[PDB]
């Protein structure tokens, strides 16, 4: 709305590697996340196809399509409730203390639903899981929501 | 400028301003150099220090002159912060070729020629990127320790 | 599946395969539109709600028919979770149609025993079934009606159980019209007693 | 505690030692809501993850971002300063301090 945030246009100049002021359709998922929006990858996929837009063939972009797609994704930020994130992992391990065994969270984050690479899974556990093999998800989900 | 760094410049301003009136003149510069052992300090050196200011060297003119020369000055704790992120496993000094590649390939300020000048008085370990910490010392306080 | 063995051969007429179930309970359902309705020729047939006349209802049919019937000529339809419920009284939709319909469905599947509360509904097969099967008899032996599928020996055994457990006398009341086939059951119940405690 | 939420008739049910009691078509109602909730499913919890996953990637091609600058500028200072009277002075003098 501007509140006209012109820093979204300045961040589009940091993600366009050619400097022509266009951003390919394959970058739009990760740049919506870098502007403070977390649409799921199936949602980013649907919307695209919904609009008869094929992410399979070469794509370019213009700021005039990327701005309204970020504004259509911005209504879905009401789905980001931290009660359900901590209660999900609290149902994932027994006893009254928030600890996932290391390999349980790593294999679930790579193979269940939207596949996260094991390189990204190791980069998200690095520092929050110590050598006991127990990830405290009270501080883990706190630090994941700090970015 | 953190406040303890500004208090360090206030203490250095008081040690060079031996008349204690709040303005370092050329006599204060010469008498501070003579008290450090400089019996041969020429008047042209004192005139070149005063030629860097547009007015008398009071505390805010000394702070603005040091601000404009130290526009990338970083305290030792923030330099060791960045070097602990470059060595995230702790303790080890990072490799010579890793710092040369990461300075160049990330930024234009890390271009090579400049990397040869970094190795050139910042010795081997420092230059190489293996030790660590002595370079943070000499960036906050110059010359060999 | 794992459980069923005792019957094995009868199984198909008592219970359905664990996916037949699964394939039935876990299917698409649109509550707000799916419904049961009155019907001049056939008693109650099913349909989908099309529109809403403010206190009239227009519905499509299952056969293809469109009728605009009152608001209370229209009755909800149970989620698929209640397909061929052993105990209709567990349904969350206690209607007239839903009951007819449950019986009917599990019959077209050849299940003659369905419970409706305390009752033990029984429908005339009009053909032969491995139900009175000498294997079943045992199977139903020592089992609460929750440990086994709807069947008469359930009633008949429980009676017995209950008989010795509570130290009370029991009864079984069989009832139906002329062609319902009670004698048959009665007799069959009787054999049951004689066998299991002779 | 659960039934705490929902724009549901807090009448129609009743609790007791082993179970809740419900009027008609309720449990039916429940499920339905549930049904919608799965169409959604996981799917929402995946996303954030996905999102978040890449969000850490930026900090990496990215984390470094500033630590460099810090290093960058910081050096430059010195190269300029180290030749400045006042700074040499501070230098010889910096020790006598406490």
């Amino acid at each position: 709305s501007k509140a006209a945030a012109d820093d979204f246009k300045e961040a589009f100049l940091l993600f366009d590697r050619t400097g022509d002021a266009k951003i390919t359709a394959s970058q739009v998922g990760d740049i919506a996340r870098a502007l403070g929006q977390n649409p799921t990858n199936a949602e980013i996929n649907k919307i695209l196809g919904n609009p008869s837009k094929e992410e399979m063939n070469a794509a370019a972009i213009t700021f005039e399509e990327f701005l309204p797609m970020l504004q259509a994704a911005a209504n879905n930020k009401d789905q980001g409730t931290f009660e359900d994130f901590v209660e999900g992992l609290r149902v994932f391990d027994k006893e009254g203390n928030g600890t996932v065994m290391g390999a349980e969270l790593r294999h679930v984050l790579a193979t269940l639903g939207e596949k996260m690479t094991e390189e990204e899974v190791e980069e998200l556990m690095k520092g929050q899981e110590d050598s006991n093999g127990c990830i405290n998800y009270e501080a883990f989900v706190k630090h994941i929501m700090s970015v | 400028f953190d406040e303890t760094e500004i208090e360090d410049f206030k203490e250095a301003f008081t040690v060079i301003d031996q008349n204690a009136d709040g303005i370092i003149d050329k006599d204060d510069l010469r008498e501070t150099f003579a008290a450090m052992g400089r019996l041969n300090v020429k008047n042209e050196e004192l005139d070149a220090m005063i030629k860097e200011a547009s007015g008398p060297i009071n505390f805010t003119v000394f702070l603005t002159m040091f601000g404009e020369k130290l526009k990338g000055a970083d305290p030792e704790d923030v330099i060791m912060g960045a070097f602990k992120v470059l060595d995230p496993d702790g303790k080890g000094s990072i490799k010579k070729s890793f710092l040369e590649e990461l300075l160049t390939t990330g930024g234009g300020r890390f271009t090579p020629e400049e990397i040869k000048n970094m190795w050139a008085a910042f010795p081997p370990d420092v230059a190489g990127n293996v030790d660590y910490k002595n370079i943070c010392y000499v960036i906050t306080h110059g010359e060999d320790a | 599946d794992a459980e069923m063995a005792a019957f094995g051969e009868a199984a198909p007429y008592l219970r359905k395969s664990e996916k037949e179930r699964i394939e039935a309970q876990n299917k698409p359902f649109d509550a707000k539109s799916s419904v049961f309705v009155v019907h001049p020729k056939q008693s109650f047939v099913k349909g989908t709600i099309q529109s809403k006349e403010g206190g009239k209802v227009t519905v499509k049919t299952e056969g293809g028919e469109t009728l605009t019937v009152k608001e209370d000529q229209v009755f909800s339809m149970n989620p698929p979770k209640y397909d061929k419920i052993e105990d209709m009284a567990m349904m969350t939709h206690l209607h007239e149609p839903a009951v007819l319909y449950n019986l009917k469905e599990r019959y077209a599947a050849w299940m003659i025993y369905t419970y409706s509360g305390l009752f033990c509904v029984t429908v005339n097969p009009y053909k032969w079934l491995p139900v009175y099967n000498p294997k079943v008899v045992l199977a139903y032996r020592g089992k609460k009606r929750q440990e086994a599928p709807p069947h008469i020996f359930s009633i008949s055994d429980n009676a017995y159980q209950f008989m010795l457990t509570d130290r009370e006398n029991q009864s079984i009341l069989i009832t139906g019209e002329s062609g319902a086939g009670k004698t048959v059951n009665t007799k069959r119940v009787i054999q049951y007693f004689a066998t299991i405690a002779a | 505690k659960l039934l705490g939420g929902g724009d549901v008739d807090h009448t129609q049910y009743a609790f007791g030692h082993t179970k809740v009691f419900f009027k008609a078509g309720l449990l039916g109602l429940l499920e339905e809501m549930r049904d919608d909730k799965l169409a959604e499913i996981i799917t929402a919890t995946q996303a954030r993850c996905r999102g978040f996953l890449m969000r850490v990637e930026y900090r990496a091609m990215v984390e470094r971002r500033e630590s460099i600058f810090c290093i960058q500028y910081n050096v430059r200072s010195f190269m300029n300063v180290k030749h400045w009277p006042w700074m040499k002075l501070f230098f010889k003098i910096k020790p006598l301090l406490k």
